[PDB]
C-alpha cells in the first residue's frame, strides 16, 4: 500500500488488508500520513487496472465542522474527492452517532473488499469513539471500569478492526486496509484506550512532539516504528536498498550522543554519524508531496551506498530536487523499468549507480 | 556484642566507600572486618549447625583472627575450625552444650585455643 | 525566649549542617564526595558526625544493643553539639560518635579504638 | 510524589547516564592520544637526564614550588590529592612561595595559603601540552618570578603507575649555581665562555616542567 | 664495547633510541663539532644547525632547532632538540622566503617584536645553505 | 642580536626557531598535529599576599 | 503555511524554532560540561538561541505596571525582518541584555548603544 | 525594582556554580550580591519591621554595599545600621515615613548617609 512517504513505504511498509496503528501525541503529524497516503493514490485511482486501484474512506469522529469542511476542501485541489468517501461524525452530534461512525464507513469500505477490489479506511480517531461510547454506557449505568470504560470497550474495538482483512482467492481476492488514529496523553501508550488498540492492530506509526520540532517532518520514531508485516507488502524494487537502512540508522541512535562531543571521536563512529545526519535528512518529506517507488529507490540508493556523505548537510534539500529532474531527462529509461518490473537487476543496479556517481561528480 | 549495630552501619559505610574513592584507617579498619562477618553468616541449606558451633564462629569473627584470614578461605576456614575443636578441644564444646554460658575461665581456654590456629 | 539564646543558635546550625548533607545526597550517591567542593565536603564529615552523635543507648533496649543505657542532661548536650560545631572534634573518626553518651565517652571511646587497630 | 514527578525526574537521571556513559568512551580516545605524548616525553625525558646520572648534581645544604594540574573537573581525586601532597611539603617550608598551573588547583591551596600564591596559568587542560607552550611558561617564571635565584626548586605532577591508580609525583629542578658544586663535573669538558651552566637551566626546566604536564 | 649508542629525540618524537652509529655531525656553540666510536665526554649547547647521522651505509641528513649534546664517559652521545627536519624533500624555498621578507619588516614594527625577529633572521639564512 | 641580553630564556631561543622550522616546511605535508603543536590559548596572572592579582595577559 | 504567510516567512519562523530546539537539547551539556565543550556551530548557535529567546519577549501597554517600560506594539512585516537579520549572525556582536523587553530591531541597536554609556 | 527579577538571577547562578567550576566577575559579583539579598530578608518571628526600616536596608543591598561585608556579619549590620539612622539622620526616617517616596534631595542624604556607616568600624 504505497503510501507515498518514504519513511514509512522504506522503514514501515503497509500492506492491503493490514492494521497498521498511527499512534501519537496531539499535533504530531498523525493525519498527514494517512493524508498524503490518499493522495498518493491518484497514480492508479485514474488508471485502467481496478486489482490495482485503492478507494479511500475517511472517517471523522469526533472533529469540529471546520476541520471536515476544510479536509474535504484539502482533497478537492489536489483532485482526490473522486475517490474518497468521508463520514462526517462532527462533536456537536449526539454521542452515538459517533459510536456508528466507524461502523457504517466499515460496511461501505467492506463492499468493495467483498466484491473483489481494495479499500483503504482510516479511522481519525478511535479515541474520540471510545470517549462517545464511555458517555453512553455511564448515563445508561453500566459498570465503570478502568477509567471509566466499561467492559465492553476492547470488544468494540476488537469488532472492528479485524473487520478488515485479506480475503484468499476464492472469495474474491478483495482487501480491506485500516489505518486507526489514536492520540496519547504525553507519550503515555500504557493507558487503557491505547494499549487496547496497540494490542490489536499489526504495527504502529509512532509520532513525536520532539522529533516534529527538530525539522524531521513527518516526525516518524523509527525506533517504535514497526510493522509484523514488514517486506511481505513491500516492493523488491525498494526492498533491496532498504534491508540495509534500518542498519545504519539503528546503530545511529546508538552513537547519538556521541555528535555532541568534541571532533576526538574515532573515525569508525564518525563515519556513522556521517550517514545518520544525511539519511535523516533525506526522510524529511514536506507535506502534501508524495512519491513513487520510482523516485525513491533513486534517492535511498544513493543513501545508502553514501554518495551523499561528500555533499554539505544543509544542500540534502535541493539534492533530491535537482537529482530527480537529472534522470527524468537523461536516464528516464531507467526509472520506468523500475516502475513497471519492480524489481532491481544486476544490470539496473550498474546502470543506477553509474547515473548517481556522475551526477554527485558534476556536482 | 553489637554485631547487629555494626553489621547496620557496615552498609552505610561499605555501600559508601563502593565508588572508588581513597579512605582513612578508621573506615577502612571497620570495612575490612565487616566483609569477613558477612562472609561468615553465609550458610548452605539442609546444613543446621548446632548452637556449640555457632559460638566458636562468632567469637572469631568479632575479635578480628578472620581479618588476617583470607577472604575466599573464610569457607574452609570454618569447616575445619570445627573438626580442630572435636579432634583437640572437644571438652569445651561439651561445656558450651550443657551449661550454655560462656564463664571467666573457659572463655580463656577458648582466646588461647583460636589464636593458636589462627597462627597455623 | 524558653531555652536559651544559646541553645536557639546550637540547635539551628546542627539543623543547617544536617540539611545541607540532605540537599547534596543526590550528587553524593551519583559522583562522590571527589566532586563535593572543599567546603561543601566538611561540612557532609561534620554532619555525618552529628547524626551519628545522635543516636543514644537505651536502657530499656539494652537486650538490643548489648549496651548500657545512657542518660544524658540537656545542659551537656548543648555544650556537646556546639563543641563540634566549632570544628574541636573534626580529628576524631565518625565511628566514635555511633551509639555515645556522654560526649566525654566520644574522646574516650576514641582512645579505645586506637589500641584495636592493627 | 505523582507519576507525572517520578516519570520526569527518571528520565532526566536516563539522560545523564547517557551523557557519562558516553563521557567514558571518549576518555579512552584522549587516554590513547596522550600515550603518544607520554612516551615521547620520557625516552626525551632519559636523554637529559642520563647527564645528571654519570654527572653527580645534587643540593648540598626562599624556595619555588610548582604544582602541575588541569582547570576540568570530574576528574575523581586528582584536585585533592596533589594539594594535599603540596601541603605537607608547605608545613616544613612555608616561606617557600608557590606558583600552581590551573585555576582548579589553584582555588585549593588558595583557601590554605593565599599567600604563597603569587603566580597562576589557565588553559591547559585542554589538548595535550606540547614543548612550544611548556617553554613558554618555563619563559615567565624566569622573568617576573625570577627562579634563578632561588636555590632549590620543586616541581608536583602526577606520576600514572596504572589506569586505576596514580601517584603523585616529585622532582626538583637544580639551577646553574647547583651545576657547578656538582661533584662530578671536571670528567666533562666544558668551555666557561657560553654559560653552559646558565642556559642549562633555562632549558632544564622548561622540558622538565614538559614531562611533567605531559 | 664497540662503537657508540646515539639518542636523538624530540618533545613529540623520538628517533633514534640506544643505536650504535660510526659518526655525527652537529654544530655548537664553540663551533661545529664531529663525534665516532670513542670520544672524549664533553657538554655543548646546539645552535639552529643541520646534523648528520652517518652510517656504514649513506648518511641521512636532518636540520636540527637546537638543544644540548652530552657523550656520555661510557661512550654515549644524546641529542636533545624540539623540531626536526628532513632532508629537502620537506622544505620549500617558496615557504620559507614569504616569512622571511615579513621578518624584516618586524624589526619595522615594535621592537618587542623585533626582538625575535632578529632572532629568525639567523635560523632562515642557515635554511637557504641547506639547498646546497 | 643578543637572546640572553634583551631576548628571552634558553626554552624560547630554541622555540623560535622550532615555529619558524614547522612553518618553513611543504604545506601539503604539514599535518594538524603540528598546527595545534604550535597554537596556545593559556593566560598568566601574577597574585599579592593577599589573594590580590594583576591585570591578566597572554603568555 | 508557506502559501499563506509567505515563503520567506515560513522559512524564517522555522529556523528559529529548530534554534531554541537544539539549545534545549543541549541544556544537559551546558550544565555538565559547560559552554567551551560546545563545537564552534554550537557555540554560535546557543549565543543565537539565547538572543532570540529574550527577543521574543515583549513589553504591553496593559502589564506597563507591571514592567515599567511602556508598551511596545510590533508590526509583522518588521517582526520578520528583525529575526531574520538576527538569524544571520548580522548582530553577533550585540549583549543578550539588549534583546529583553525590546520591541522593534531597532530599539535593541539604540538599548544596546544606551547601555555602553 | 529589579530586585525580584535579580534574586531570580541569583538561584539562576546559584544552581550554575554548582558544577564546581571557576566563577568570572560577573558571575561572582552577583553571587555576593545574591547571597547577602537573600540573608537580609531574613526576618525574625514577632518583629514587624515599619516602612522607614526596611527602606534603608533595601538600599543598601540593591545597591552594592554589603558585597564588602561578611555573610554572618549582616546579622548585626541591620540592628547597628537602623540604631545609627535613629540617633543622627533621623531626618530621614521622618521624610520617608511622611512623603512615603524619594525626592532628588533626599536620596542625597540617603546616599551619603549609608556611605559614611559603612566607613564606620
Ligand atoms: N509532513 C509535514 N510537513 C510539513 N508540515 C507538516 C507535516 N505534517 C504535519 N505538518 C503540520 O502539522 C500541523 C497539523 O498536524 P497534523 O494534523 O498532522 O497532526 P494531527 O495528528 O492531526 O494532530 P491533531 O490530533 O491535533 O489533529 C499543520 O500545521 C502542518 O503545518
Ligand atoms: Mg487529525
Amino acid at each position: 500500500v504505497q503510501t507515498g512517504l518514504k519513511a514509512v513505504d522504506a522503514l514501515v511498509p503497509i500492506g492491503r488488508g493490514q492494521r497498521e496503528l498511527i499512534i501519537g501525541d496531539r499535533q504530531t503529524g498523525k493525519t498527514a500520513v494517512a493524508l498524503d497516503t490518499i493522495l498518493n493514490q491518484k497514480r492508479w485511482n485514474n488508471g485502467s487496472d481496478e486489482s490495482k486501484k485503492l478507494y479511500c474512506v475517511y472517517v471523522a469522529v469526533g472533529q469540529k465542522r471546520s476541520t471536515v469542511a476544510q479536509l474535504v476542501q484539502t482533497l478537492e485541489q489536489h483532485d482526490a474527492m473522486k475517490y474518497s468517501i468521508i463520514v462526517a461524525a462532527t462533536a456537536s452530534e449526539a454521542a452515538p452517532l459517533q459510536y456508528l461512525a466507524p461502523f457504517t464507513a466499515a460496511s461501505i469500505g467492506e463492499w468493495f473488499r467483498d466484491n473483489g477490489k481494495h479499500a483503504l479506511i482510516v479511522y481519525d480517531d478511535l479515541s474520540k469513539q471510545a470517549v462517545a461510547y464511555r458517555q453512553l454506557s455511564l448515563l445508561l449505568r453500566r459498570p465503570p471500569g478502568r477509567e471509566a470504560y466499561p467492559g465492553d470497550v476492547f470488544y468494540l474495538h476488537s469488532r472492528l478492526l479485524e473487520r478488515a482483512a485479506k480475503l484468499s482467492e476464492k472469495e474474491g481476492s478483495g482487501s480491506l486496509t485500516a489505518l486507526p488514529v489514536i492520540e496519547t496523553q504525553g507519550g503515555d501508550v500504557s493507558a487503557y484506550i491505547p494499549t487496547n488498540v496497540i494490542s490489536i492492530t499489526d504495527g504502529q506509526i509512532f509520532l513525536e512532539a520532539e522529533l516534529f520540532y527538530k525539522g524531521i517532518r513527518p516526525a516518524i520514531n523509527v525506533g517504535l516504528s514497526v510493522s509484523r508485516v514488514g517486506s511481505a507488502a513491500q516492493v523488491k524494487a525498494l526492498k533491496q536498498v532498504a534491508g540495509s537502512l534500518k542498519l545504519f540508522l539503528a546503530q545511529y541512535r546508538e552513537v547519538a550522543a556521541f555528535a555532541q562531543f568534541g571532533s576526538d571521536l574515532d573515525a569508525s563512529t564518525k563515519q556513522t554519524l556521517v550517514r545518520g545526519e544525511r539519511l535523516t535528512q533525506l526522510l524529511k518529506q514536506n507535506q502534501y508531496s508524495p512519491l513513487a517507488t520510482e523516485e525513491q529507490v533513486p534517492l535511498i540508493y544513493a543513501g545508502v551506498n553514501g554518495h551523499l556523505d561528500g555533499i554539505e548537510l544543509s544542500r540534502i534539500g535541493e539534492f533530491e530536487s535537482s537529482f530527480l529532474s537529472y534522470l527524468k531527462s537523461n536516464h528516464n529509461e531507467l526509472l520506468t523499468e523500475i516502475r513497471e518490473k519492480g524489481e532491481l537487476s544486476k544490470e539496473l543496479l550498474a546502470s543506477l549507480k553509474s547515473a548517481t556517481e556522475s551526477f554527485v561528480a558534476t556536482f | 556484642g553489637s554485631l547487629k549495630l555494626f553489621l547496620a552501619q557496615y552498609r552505610e559505610v561499605a555501600a559508601f566507600a563502593q565508588f572508588g574513592s581513597d579512605l582513612d584507617a578508621s573506615t577502612k579498619q571497620t570495612l575490612v572486618r565487616g566483609e569477613r562477618l558477612t562472609q561468615l553468616l553465609k550458610q548452605n541449606q539442609y546444613s543446621p549447625l548446632a548452637t556449640e558451633e555457632q559460638v566458636p564462629l562468632i567469637y572469631a569473627g568479632v575479635n578480628g583472627h578472620l581479618d588476617g584470614i583470607e577472604l575466599s578461605r573464610i569457607g574452609e576456614f570454618e569447616s575445619s575450625f570445627l573438626s580442630y575443636l572435636k579432634s583437640n578441644h572437644n571438652e569445651l564444646l561439651t561445656e558450651i552444650r550443657e551449661k550454655g554460658e560462656l564463664s571467666k575461665e573457659l572463655l580463656a581456654s577458648l582466646k588461647s585455643a583460636t589464636e593458636s590456629f589462627v597462627a597455623t | 525566649a524558653v531555652v536559651g539564646q544559646e541553645h536557639y543558635d546550637v540547635a539551628s546550625k546542627v539543623q543547617e549542617t544536617l540539611q545541607t548533607y540532605k540537599s547534596l545526597q543526590d550528587i553524593i550517591a551519583i559522583l562522590g564526595m571527589d566532586e563535593l567542593s572543599e567546603q561543601d565536603k566538611l561540612t557532609v564529615e561534620r554532619a555525618r558526625k552529628i547524626q551519628r552523635f545522635l543516636s543514644q543507648p537505651f536502657a530499656v533496649a539494652e537486650v538490643f544493643t548489648g549496651i548500657p543505657g545512657k542518660l544524658v542532661r540537656l545542659k551537656d548536650t548543648v555544650a556537646s553539639f556546639k563543641a563540634v560545631l566549632e570544628g574541636k572534634y573534626d580529628n576524631i573518626p565518625e565511628h566514635a560518635f555511633y551509639m555515645v553518651g556522654g560526649i566525654e565517652d566520644v574522646v574516650a571511646k576514641a582512645e579505645k579504638l586506637a589500641a584495636e587497630a592493627n | 510524589a505523582t507519576l507525572k514527578e517520578v516519570e520526569m525526574r527518571l528520565k532526566s537521571i536516563k539522560n545523564i547516564e547517557k551523557i557519562t556513559k558516553t563521557m567514558k568512551i571518549v576518555a579512552s580516545t584522549r587516554l590513547s592520544k596522550a600515550e603518544k605524548a607520554k612516551i615521547s616525553a620520557k625516552k626525551m625525558d632519559e636523554a637529559e637526564q642520563l647527564f645528571y646520572k654519570n654527572a653527580e648534581t645534587k643540593n648540598l645544604d626562599k624556595e619555588l614550588i610548582v604544582a602541575i594540574t588541569s582547570d576540568k573537573g570530574l576528574c575523581g581525586s586528582i584536585h585533592s590529592q596533589l594539594a594535599k601532597a603540596v601541603r605537607r611539603h608547605l608545613n616544613d617550608q612555608p616561606n617557600a612561595d608557590i606558583v600552581t598551573i590551573g585555576d582548579k588547583i589553584k582555588m585549593q591551596l588558595l583557601r590554605t595559603h593565599p599567600n604563597n600564591i603569587k603566580l597562576s596559568i589557565n588553559g591547559i587542560g585542554k589538548d595535550a601540552p606540547t614543548f612550544q607552550e611548556s617553554a613558554l611558561i618555563a619563559d615567565k617564571l624566569l622573568s617576573v618570578m625570577k627562579a634563578g635565584t632561588y636555590p632549590k626548586i620543586s616541581i608536583f605532577y602526577n606520576d600514572p603507575v596504572s589506569s586505576l591508580s596514580f601517584e603523585p609525583s616529585e622532582k626538583p629542578i637544580f639551577n646553574a649555581k647547583t651545576i657547578e658544586q656538582s661533584p662530578s663535573f671536571g670528567k666533562f669538558e666544558i668551555d666557561t665562555d657560553a654559560n653552559v651552566p646558565r642556559d642549562l637551566f633555562e632549558y632544564t626546566l622548561a622540558n622538565q616542567m614538559l614531562t611533567a604536564m605531559a | 664495547s664497540s662503537g657508540l649508542k646515539l639518542q636523538f629525540a624530540l618533545p613529540h618524537e623520538t628517533l633514534y633510541s640506544g643505536s650504535e652509529v660510526t659518526q655525527v655531525n652537529l654544530p655548537a656553540k664553540s663551533g661545529r663539532i664531529g663525534v665516532l666510536a670513542n670520544h672524549v665526554p664533553t657538554v655543548e649547547q646546539l645552535l639552529p644547525g643541520v646534523v648528520e647521522v652517518m652510517e656504514g651505509s649513506n648518511s641521512k641528513k636532518f636540520f636540527i632547532s637546537g638543544g644540548f649534546a652530552t657523550v656520555q664517559p661510557d661512550s654515549q652521545l644524546c641529542v636533545t632538540a624540539i623540531e626536526a627536519f628532513p632532508l629537502e624533500s620537506f622544505s620549500q624555498e617558496n615557504i620559507k622566503n614569504l616569512l622571511a621578507e615579513a621578518k624584516k619588516n618586524v624589526s619595522s614594527s615594535d621592537a618587542r617584536e623585533a626582538a625575535e625577529a632578529a632572532i629568525q633572521v639567523e635560523v632562515l639564512e642557515n635554511l637557504q645553505s641547506v639547498l646546497k | 642580536s643578543a637572546w640572553r641580553k634583551a631576548g628571552i630564556s634558553y626554552a624560547a631561543y630554541l622555540n623560535v626557531a622550532a615555529q619558524a622550522i614547522r612553518s618553513s616546511l611543504k604545506t601539503e605535508l604539514q599535518t594538524a598535529s603540528v598546527l595545534n603543536r604550535s597554537q596556545t590559548d593559556a593566560f598568566y596572572t601574577q597574585y599579592k599576599n593577599g589573594t590580590a592579582a594583576s591585570e591578566p595577559t597572554p603568555i | 503555511d508557506a502559501a499563506v504567510v509567505g515563503q520567506e516567512h515560513y522559512d524564517v519562523a522555522s529556523k528559529v524554532q529548530e534554534t531554541l530546539q537544539t539549545y534545549k537539547s543541549l541544556q544537559d551539556i551546558i550544565a555538565i560540561l559547560g559552554m567551551d565543550e560546545l563545537s564552534e556551530q554550537d557555540k554560535l548557535t546557543v549565543e543565537r538561541a539565547r538572543k532570540i529567546q529574550r527577543f521574543l519577549s515583549q513589553p504591553f501597554a496593559v502589564a506597563e505596571v507591571f514592567t515599567g517600560i511602556p508598551g511596545k506594539l510590533v508590526r509583522l512585516k518588521d517582526t520578520v525582518a528583525s529575526f531574520k537579520a538576527v538569524l544571520e549572525g548580522k548582530y553577533d556582536n550585540i549583549p543578550e541584555h539588549a534583546f529583553y523587553m525590546v520591541g522593534g530591531i531597532e530599539d535593541v541597536v539604540a538599548k544596546a548603544e544606551k547601555l555602553a554609556a
